[PDB]
């Protein structure tokens, strides 16, 4: 409010933590305003030094300005071309990898921090609404970084914020006890939204209307909190997109180990914990990551664990039953998540063939359920319960039926519970089932949309010239469902129902009724996704022991 | 009472809360305030009842003369009396109340914080705060005496049961002073 252009070409928000100068960019897109810019801003202390493997202690203080105008380098990781945690990542990522590492390489564990997306339009019809954006892998990768919101914050004029956050090895390595207990992660993620509800009214935000939302694996964060006596307060509504806090590679049960193969590949053999804790400390943002340590197939090595506080029980249990709040909840999983499940097993004709089939469900029954020595039953009762004795020949409909498993058994199955607990327990519950996706090379033809296919279409990339990250070649399609998307998500974020502040009526989830919403091409609201198969998994399996 | 005074009588006298259906809060920690004055034996004060297919509830009760709370937030039910006092006479008491969780602590005008901390291991969540019965009609057992100046997690709910605003629900033989 004095140098007039030159102070409004790059705005000047006073933080708590000082005066930070942004950066004003506008879009390609013809239809879509300008946005406010604040790359690469300060939540938290770098946890450095001493704090490494310990919860996260607020930010400085400048005076002046602080140029807040680019991101800063992002946590450790090292990504082994592969061995990494394929199996669960993103389509988007697996492969296309190569320069999808622009946000690679510049890695300083100094790393806690957040970009800031604010919309330029003047709403003189009032605070505008938040959308923190929790970002997903297996933990131990990415950035938010990666992900330009600016597109969907102008789009439905809601502000929106990617954040960085400590990762892997740094960020969720536990002993399971006192010395290390463990979440550090979703803790920082967790200042993050301190930060936030904090802060965001000085850009132009409203603290009451911040909603957390994620990718999957980042969902899972997103989910958990949900459950933590640490969240209350700092957010109301959720997206919970592409899975839960109950997938098998959820929730990290035995870091006991998992940290003993890392401490005794370090020269940090001593058997008594707090002393082992200080080993690890001091060595380095280097060699600690740059070890090779393989989970159990389908599992994490380093993630979050049931510690006693930030995540005070079994995600099961807790939602089970009683103990989040009430959060207004939106959540929704992709037709074919699964995908990277039958890779190889494929033929250049185009299915899978029964004596590789059988491999596959036994390849399943084998890993996910060890010790119960009954199984077998289980076995050949998952696989009569995932052939189509229609066409019991057809290879292209076993091959469909192979990633319908996994991707009932890991994401749609869990999905509806948690869509069901939530509804329960007067949470207004919103769900959809993903069937589109952007097509292109890597992904097959004949892949239905696989995981992390929602994305941009939730970011609005289809109103740009696409992408490394996004190489798919864009239709006018894509553009005019990544509308009823961003329109779906934002009202969601603005008021409690994707509908309300030229489409149809998506309605509430609740398990009399079980209405979900079809987000393809045309969207039309059904009922009971799965049922059959998703009431096969959570009720005559666990009937075993 | 000092504060917006509110009397209750003989028959059938009781007031009905309702939560807008989309919001129903659920707290780890509850804190109601509210200070009467009764002449009766038994009955039901005050009760929020959360919804329907939830035993979540909170229910201050006359029984024997001694106003006393009786809780389930999810798994066996709470419940903090101070069974000595034949305090349902005529006369006004002040009884505050803390919850956090399964702990929780009741406090009439200035006596001791009589507290109960149940080892099992509670639940710490009530679910979908939707109905606020003062008067127990509903409940089977009613209360003759009255209430004044309620303060219920920030939320006054008898300075709003005045004002006539949206949500409350008033039908009973009941008074302002
Ligand atoms: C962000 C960046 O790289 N450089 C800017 C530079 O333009 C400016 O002169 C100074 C702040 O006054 O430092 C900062
Ligand atoms: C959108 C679609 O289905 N096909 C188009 C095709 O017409 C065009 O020649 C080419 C442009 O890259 O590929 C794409
Ligand atoms: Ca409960």
């Amino acid at each position: 409010d004095d140098d007039k252009l030159a102070a409004a070409q790059y705005p000047v928000v006073n933080t708590n933590y000082g005066k930070i100068r942004g950066l004003r960019t506008p879009l390609p897109n013809e239809i879509l305003g300008p946005v406010e810019q604040y790359l690469g801003v300060p939540y938290a202390s770098p946890p450095t030094g001493e704090r490494r493997f310990q919860p996260p202690e607020p930010p400085s203080s400048w005076t002046g300005i602080r140029n807040t105008t680019q991101f800063a380098a992002v946590c450790p990781q090292h990504l082994d071309e592969r061995s990494l945690l394929h199996d669960m990542l993103p389509i988007w990522f697996t492969a296309n990898l190569d320069t999808l590492m622009t946000y690679v390489q510049d890695q300083n564990e100094d790393c806690l921090y957040l970009n800031i997306y604010v919309p330029t339009e003047d709403d003189i019809h009032s605070k505008k609404p938040v959308m923190v954006y929790i970002h997903g892998g297996s933990y131990m990768e990415g950035t938010g970084n990666m992900i330009d919101g600016s597109i969907l914050a102008s789009y439905g004029n809601v502000i929106v914020i990617t954040i960085n956050y400590r990762l892997g090895i740094l960020g969720f390595l536990s002993t399971g006890d006192q010395a290390a207990k463990g979440n550090y992660g979703l803790l920082d993620q967790i200042q993050a939204l301190r930060w936030i509800e904090e802060n965001v009214g000085a850009f132009g935000g409203d603290p009451k209307r911040v909603t957390i939302f994620g990718s999957g694996a980042g969902a899972s964060c997103v989910s958990l909190l949900t459950l933590s006596h640490y969240s209350e307060g700092l957010f109301q509504k959720a997206i919970i997109q592409s899975g839960t806090a109950l997938s098998s590679w959820a929730v990290n049960y035995q870091p006991a180990k998992y940290t003993r193969i890392l401490a005794d590949k370090v020269g940090c053999n001593m058997l008594d914990t707090t002393d082992m804790v200080e080993c690890l400390r001091n060595k380095n943002y280097k060699e600690l990551i740059q070890q090779t340590i393989t989970p159990a197939t389908y599992h994490i090595a380093f993630g979050p664990v049931i510690d006693g506080d930030v995540i005070p029980d079994d995600p099961q249990i807790l939602m089970e039953q009683g103990e989040f709040l009430n959060y207004d909840i939106m959540l929704g999983v992709n037709q074919g998540e699964g995908l990277k499940f039958v890779d190889g097993i494929v033929d250049n004709e185009d299915g899978v063939t029964p004596n590789d089939f059988d491999f596959s469900v036994s390849n399943f029954v084998d890993n996910l359920y060890g010790y119960p020595e009954g199984k077998d039953t289980l076995r050949e009762t998952i696989k009569f319960m995932y052939t189509d004795w229609a066409d019991k020949e057809n290879p292209e409909t076993r091959r469909k039926t192979l990633v319908a498993l996994f991707t009932d058994h890991q994401w749609v199955a869990p999905a509806v519970a948690t869509a069901d607990l939530h509804a329960q327990y007067g949470s207004p519950t919103y769900f959809y089932a993903f069937y589109h996706h952007c097509q292109s090379e890597m992904k097959p033809s004949w892949a239905d949309s696989a995981h992390g296919d929602e994305v941009p279409y939730v970011f609005g990339i289809p109103m740009i010239g696409p992408t490394e990250l996004f190489s798919c070649n864009f239709s006018k399609n894509d553009v005019m469902l990544s509308a009823v998307v961003m329109t779906y998500w934002t009202n969601f974020a603005k008021t409690g129902d994707p509908n309300q502040p030229e489409e149809v009526a998506w309605s509430r989830y609740n398990p009399k009724d079980q209405l979900y919403l079809h987000i393809g091409l045309k969207p039309r609201v059904r009922d009971h996704y799965r049922a059959t198969k998703v009431a096969f998994w959570l009720e005559l399996v666990p009937h075993l022991h | 009472h000092a504060g917006t005074t509110y009397i209750f009588s003989k028959g059938g006298g009781q007031i009905t809360y309702k939560w807008p259906p989309n919001d129903r809060p659920s707290t780890r920690a509850d804190r109601l305030a509210i200070g009467f004055s009764t002449v009766q034996k038994e009955a039901v004060l005050v009760r929020v009842d959360s919804s329907s297919g939830l035993g979540d509830y909170l229910e201050l009760h006359i029984h024997q003369g001694k106003i006393g709370v009786k809780f389930n937030v999810g798994t066996d039910d709470i419940a903090i009396e101070e069974s000595n006092a034949i305090i349902n006479d005529g006369k006004y008491h002040v009884v505050r109340f803390t919850r956090s969780g399964g702990n929780a602590t009741l406090q009439v005008d200035s006596w001791p914080v009589i507290e109960r901390y149940p080892a099992g291991r509670q639940l710490t969540i009530f679910n979908s705060q939707a109905t606020i019965i003062i008067g127990g009609k509903e409940q089977g057992q009613p209360f003759q005496g009255q209430l004044s100046g309620l303060y219920y997690n920030g939320l006054k709910v008898l300075n709003m049961a005045a004002e006539n605003d949206a949500n409350i629900a008033i039908v009973g033989n009941v008074r302002l002073v």
